[PDB]
């Protein structure tokens, strides 16, 4: 599994992280990354 | 020598290469100076007076006919020239300079109907002008009286009885009340918060008494109505609406609720009729410039066409559908959708080459744009060209017949629209290089003026920061600009954001509005049952009864349960009203029968506002509590009534004519700002993101560079209210962008946005400002203005319906007929003098001279008004009251004079009666001036408005200004029903704002004097909002779901929180039926009117040319 922040497919996300001080889940979402252009990266929900 | 000087002269390359020349030393001036300039400054100087000096030898100086300063051009050329030299012989001289650029309005085809157009204009503004320098005087006076010191009410605290201050003495108290330390002020609040001890007004917290004559006025002492020159700077605000809803809040909030009077009067006087008249004006000079100009003078079948409509449809769904934080599946759907657009529309081209011959495919500019996305497309996919992915929705202008047309329209005319846009913009750079060289420094040199000695986000340091805040003028913000440049400036700044007011907004806009007007322009019962509904006693009882319980609902105010006797009678109305609805429609069902009563759309009305109250009733039975909204639906019968009212039947043919067009317009303007909402989605989608911390301040990047350092430091990732996350997010932040209200702030996050998760930074995408400014044009200067032709055109058609003019005659049969009714009703009168001293007294009385020193004894009277101020001395009142007096006097003689003379003759003239009156409340005002004042202030302040009585005999004997008065005369039940209107629309809002946002916590516009808890309150809110002015703290305050408590059945507690979708239906639902339908039928109106004045007094005969044609006669 991979850290916060970083290019994952939805199905290889860690599913908590201590992360700022606090157990925060985390999902791989897609942010905007230009135009019509996204990079999809592992966050918290 | 002058064979050679006129060779040269004529050539076109002289002129294009000083056209050049021109234009390179505007790009020069843009530029920061330095010493390259400066030597290049030296050049231009020289290329100039080699050309005057051809010039000159050409023609001659001023002697000849044809001389050289014959022309305006030469005249401009030559002063600047002198300038120029003068500035390089011996500072604010040398901007005007920048006035040569000028003569670039000749490089764009057609601009003589321009420059034709906006000197007609400013040539006819002139009786306007004296109009409303008396107008804003005559309010101005008003304002002095009102609130005069009212803006310095400050909550002060009470002196200390513990003594630590000292031992009560009169210099005591002073001294502890002066000091601004015991002055009230919320923290974070650089305003002192107003007060005052009326009724309804700005209460004080405990321990604190309201006091006058302490500190200095808002906005630097720069707001106020203590002097005639702020009373007059406050009344133009209030009538240009600039920012006037924080100069309203104050004086309501100092004064009391009931001075809202006063301002319904100025809007309605000053920004419904005046302005109106300048936008007529501008339209008939536009319209008389171009009226001279014109009379100078598979793959092809319809099925294949469908399938690629639908998929440009998808298509352009699919580019809304991309937003901000998504998942993986969503775009993953999103792209593999772009990659079969493509592909398709990569068939769709070949397919149409092969099918259709290479040579005749290109020749369609359809066909060729289709081409041109391909290509883009395939660029696209082989690689920023993803901006190009735009032009695709422009494709459905084939398929959407109504889109289709308006482009046509606006592609036959781009000719004006081009030069319009080009002189604005010429006269904003014109503006912007003044506004640069007269006050660039002053924003550096003293800097610690401002708040936090911070330059300010809007200045005129650079080139691009001054024409920004000339850009904002010309959008209508110019108070809040002076405000600052006075700041750090001098008087100069006054005269200089006033001018760019008018010359941009009144003048220019209303040009391009003009453009935009010219170019988109058993047998028992029912026998018993119908002779009771015709009935006409039984049709006025309807209405008596739905208006009183109508009024009777404005009472359902938050202090509602507290009276337990109104509660009762609201119930048992309740009660009344089902039986009373029941009861009606029985009767109409039997009067006209299902057919017809079921074919209406008022019958359809009244049958739902039955079933609602039916339901309501049932409810009540069941034991459950009656919906209030469903209670509410009985004020909607107060339409038919109100449609009923004599002469109201054209401002309502009017509107039900209008809507069809106005939904067009809407569906396209939703179309040309879906495009703009794309691109604002797409450039700041997920950047408004900024570090706080537990007071709501930004940080440094130097600090917090971004969403891991700013949650490290335990800080909070706070993103803005207003965004573009989606493309709902990017509609409503353009709607705030288009009304001007919120743009700001907007804009600020738009120009500091940075990477998605990293820290905003000032000013560090500068830029952006020109995403702003486009669409300012293409949705705000176009789209919005738009409302107002389509009005105008139709009200037009309506008021020729309603007198029973035919369709088909032209204009000027028309103003023959006009002539020919004139004509036909006149009458001749005649006077008779004494006796002989009584005749001798008729002969001075008749002489001109007797008016015209009458007229200078009212204007010495005017003055003598205006140099009343706050702080005067009891000497200088008494001083002022006793030349009052004697002007009184005064006139009290030429009344008696009049009188002796003209016998009863006197009271014939409408004008004379007018001044008899205007006399007798003076002599009863002289003997009531000393009872009344010592037996409250305000019932002397309002009483002593009478004054303005016998100064307002100074607009008789005007024929300019009369011809303005009697347009306005002829319009005003027309206006009037259009206010009447406006008033029965903001009741019903005021009621159902009373129901929903009546419990919503302070924030932004609401608080504790402004809110929806009573229904006087919530119509102070409205009618401020029926502007459209300061409608983004009322949305911020009304869809507040944050940090709210949820209501406690049980409990009974109703809640605190607001409704982010109600907010915006409701905010939306107003603006667009109040600011873009309700308020343009103002000018419409207006329009007609003046115009069939003009045509008259131009092209016809005016009464006053009968009026000539009697006293010869
Ligand atoms: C016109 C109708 C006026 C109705 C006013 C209702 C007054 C009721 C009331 O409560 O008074 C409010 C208040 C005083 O309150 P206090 O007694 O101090 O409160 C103490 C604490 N309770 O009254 C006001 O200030 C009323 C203000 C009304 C302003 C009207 C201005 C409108 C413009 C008028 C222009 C006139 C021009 C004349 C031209 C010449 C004509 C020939
Ligand atoms: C000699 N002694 C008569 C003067 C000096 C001693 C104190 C009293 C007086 N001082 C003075 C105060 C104000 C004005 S003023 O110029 O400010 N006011 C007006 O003239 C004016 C005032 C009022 Cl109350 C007014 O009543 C309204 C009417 C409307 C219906 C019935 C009442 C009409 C007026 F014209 C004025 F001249 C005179
Ligand atoms: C027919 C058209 C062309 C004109 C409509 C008339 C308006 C000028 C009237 C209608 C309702 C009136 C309002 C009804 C209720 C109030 C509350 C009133 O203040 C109070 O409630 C005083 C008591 C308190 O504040 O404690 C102040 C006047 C005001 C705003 C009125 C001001 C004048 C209004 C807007
Ligand atoms: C309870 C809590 O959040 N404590 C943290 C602390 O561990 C950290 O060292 C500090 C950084 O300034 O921020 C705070
Ligand atoms: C106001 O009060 C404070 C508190 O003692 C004092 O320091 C200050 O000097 C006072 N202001 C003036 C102008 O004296
Ligand atoms: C908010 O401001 C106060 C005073 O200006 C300051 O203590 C700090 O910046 C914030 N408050 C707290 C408790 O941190
Ligand atoms: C976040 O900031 C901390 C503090 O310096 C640092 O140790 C950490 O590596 C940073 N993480 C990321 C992902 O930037």
């Amino acid at each position: 599994c991979k850290k916060y922040d970083v290019e994952c497919d939805s199905g290889e996300c860690c599913q908590k992280q201590y992360l700022w001080y606090k157990w925060r889940p985390l999902d791989c979402r897609c942010l905007k990354s230009g135009f019509f252009s996204s990079k999809c990266v592992c966050r918290d929900v | 020598i002058r064979r050679v000087a006129i060779s040269t002269m004529v050539q076109p390359i002289f002129s294009y290469f000083i056209m050049i020349t021109i234009l390179i030393h505007c790009i020069f001036m843009i530029m920061p100076a330095t010493q390259t300039t400066y030597i290049l400054e030296l050049v231009f100087l020289s290329i100039y007076t080699i050309e005057v000096v051809v010039k000159v030898l050409a023609r001659g100086f001023i002697l000849h006919p044809f001389a050289y300063l014959r022309d305006p051009w030469n005249w401009l050329d030559f002063l600047v020239t002198l300038i120029g030299y003068i500035t390089l012989v011996v500072y604010a001289l040398r901007a005007f300079r920048v006035l040569r650029s000028w003569r670039t309005v000749t490089i764009v085809p057609g601009w003589r109907t321009i420059v034709d157009a906006l000197s007609l204009s400013i040539t006819s503004l002139k009786d306007l002008v004296l109009l409303l320098l008396f107008s804003l005087s005559v309010f101005a006076l008003i304002g002095l009286q009102l609130f005069m010191g009212n803006l310095k009410h400050k909550c002060v605290k009470h002196f200390p009885a513990d003594g630590s201050w000292g031992n009560f003495t009169d210099e005591r108290w002073f001294n502890y009340t002066s000091n601004s330390s015991h002055w009230y002020i919320p923290d974070d609040w650089i305003e002192y918060p107003l007060c005052g001890n009326s009724s309804g007004a700005g209460m004080c917290p405990p321990g604190y008494t309201c006091l006058q004559g302490y500190g200095g006025n808002p906005n630097y002492g720069y707001t106020s109505f203590d002097t005639f020159g702020w009373a007059f700077l406050s009344v133009f605000r209030l009538v240009t609406l600039d920012y006037w809803e924080d100069l309203y809040q104050l004086a309501l909030r100092s004064a009391g609720p009931w001075h809202i009077l006063f301002f319904i009067i100025v809007v309605f006087y000053g920004t419904f009729c005046f302005l109106n008249f300048i936008l007529a004006v501008v339209v008939m000079s536009y319209t008389h410039m171009v009226k001279r100009a014109d009379e100078e003078k598979v793959v092809l079948s319809p099925f294949f066409e469908l399938f690629i409509a639908v998929i440009i449809v998808l298509n352009i769904t699919f580019m809304a559908l991309d937003h901000h934080d998504m998942n993986i599946e969503f775009e993953r759907i999103l792209r593999t959708g772009n990659y079969i657009f493509t592909s398709i529309y990569i068939v769709e081209a070949v397919l149409k080459i092969i099918a259709l011959s290479p040579k005749f495919y290109f020749k369609d500019s359809w066909n060729v744009f289709d081409f041109i996305i391909v290509v883009f497309a395939i660029l696209e996919l082989g690689l920023v060209f993803r901006s190009f992915r735009l032009l695709r929705v422009f494709r459905l202008a084939k398929f959407w017949p109504t889109l289709n047309n308006f482009m046509s329209v606006m592609t036959k005319s781009y000719g004006a629209f081009v030069n319009v846009m080009y002189v604005m913009f010429l006269l904003l750079f014109i503006f912007a290089i003044i506004g640069m060289q007269l006050f660039g420094m002053n924003y550096i040199d003293n800097m610690e003026r401002f708040p936090d000695g911070d330059l300010p986000r809007w200045n005129f340091t650079d080139f691009l920061h001054s024409f920004m805040i000339v850009f904002r003028a010309l959008c209508g913000e110019w108070i809040e600009s002076m405000w600052d440049c006075m700041l750090v400036g001098d008087w100069s700044c006054i005269p200089f954001f006033v001018a760019v007011f008018f010359v941009g907004n009144l003048v220019i806009l209303n040009l391009l509005i003009a453009l935009l007007l010219n170019n988109y322009g058993w047998s028992n019962i029912r026998r018993v049952c119908f002779l009771l509904a015709k009935n006409k006693y039984f049709q006025k009882f309807v209405t008596a009864v739905l208006v009183i319980t109508s009024v009777l609902l404005a009472l359902e105010d938050i202090y509602l349960p507290q009276r337990p006797v109104l509660v009762n009678i609201t119930l048992y109305v309740d009660y009344v009203l089902t039986a009373f609805f029941v009861i009606e429609m029985i009767i109409m069902l039997f009067a006209v029968g299902f057919k017809k009563y079921f074919t209406s759309k008022w019958y359809w009305l009244d049958f739902i506002v039955v079933v609602a109250y039916l339901l309501n009733f049932v409810l009540m039975c069941a034991g459950i509590e009656a919906l209030q909204t469903l209670r509410l639906l009985r004020v909607f019968r107060l339409f038919r009534p109100l449609s009923k009212v004599n002469g109201m039947q054209v401002v309502t043919s009017t509107l039900v004519e209008a809507v069809p067009h106005i939904f067009n317009v809407i569906l396209v303007g939703i179309f040309f700002w879906l495009v703009f909402a794309i691109m604002g989605v797409q450039l700041f989608a997920g950047k408004f993101y900024k570090c706080v911390d537990e007071n709501s301040t930004v940080l440094s990047h130097e600090i917090t560079m971004d969403r891991n350092d700013c949650l490290h430091e335990n800080y909070t990732w706070e993103n803005s209210p207003m965004n573009f996350d989606h493309v709902g997010n990017a509609y409503l932040s353009l709607l705030q962008v288009a009304t001007f209200k919120g743009w700001l702030q907007i804009m600020n996050d738009a120009i500091d946005s940075r990477e998605v998760h990293k820290q905003p930074i000032r000013e560090t995408n500068i830029y952006m400002y020109l995403y702003f400014i486009f669409f300012i044009v293409f949705g705000s200067f176009f789209i919005l203005k738009l409302f107002v032709c389509i009005l105008i055109d139709i009200f037009r058609q309506q008021r020729r319906k309603a007198e029973g003019l035919s369709a088909t005659d032209s204009r000027t049969q028309l103003i023959y007929r006009r002539a020919v009714m004139r004509t036909m009703s006149a009458k001749p009168v005649k006077r008779i003098p004494k006796n002989k001293i009584q005749g001798c007294i008729f002969d001075l009385v008749t002489n001109q001279a007797f008016d015209i020193s009458i007229m200078v004894l009212i204007c010495l009277n005017m003055v003598t008004m205006m140099v009343e101020k706050e702080g005067q001395s009891q000497h200088m009142t008494e001083v002022l009251y006793w030349i009052n007096v004697v002007f009184i006097i005064l006139f009290t003689g030429e009344c008696v004079l009049k009188l002796i003379s003209l016998r009863h003759y006197y009271f014939t003239v409408g004008w004379n009666i007018f001044d008899f009156v205007v006399v007798i409340i003076s002599i009863v005002g002289m003997f009531l001036a000393d009872l009344i004042e010592t037996y409250s202030p305000t019932l002397f302040r309002v009483i002593r408005l009478a004054r303005i009585g016998r100064i307002l005999r100074l607009v008789k004997g005007a024929k300019g200004i009369r011809l303005l008065l009697l347009a306005l005369r002829k319009a005003l039940r027309t206006l009037f029903n259009v206010s009447f209107l406006l008033f029965v629309i903001m009741f019903v809002y005021a009621v159902f704002g009373m129901e929903f946002f009546m419990h919503i916590r302070d924030a932004g516009a609401i608080d504790d004097v402004y809110n929806f808890k009573t229904f006087g309150q919530s119509i102070i809110l409205l009618f401020q909002l029926a502007t459209s002015a300061g409608w983004d703290g009322v949305y911020f305050a009304i869809a507040n779901e944050e940090d709210c408590r949820a209501p406690d059945h049980e409990l009974g507690y109703p809640g605190n929180c607001g409704s982010r979708a109600l907010g915006i239906a409701y905010l939306v639902s107003y603006l667009i039926i109040t600011c873009l339908v309700v308020i343009n039928m103002y000018a419409a109106v207006i329009l007609d009117y003046v115009l069939e004045v003009y045509e008259d007094s131009k092209e016809g005969l005016t009464d006053d040319d009968y009026d000539m044609f009697f006293e010869v006669w």
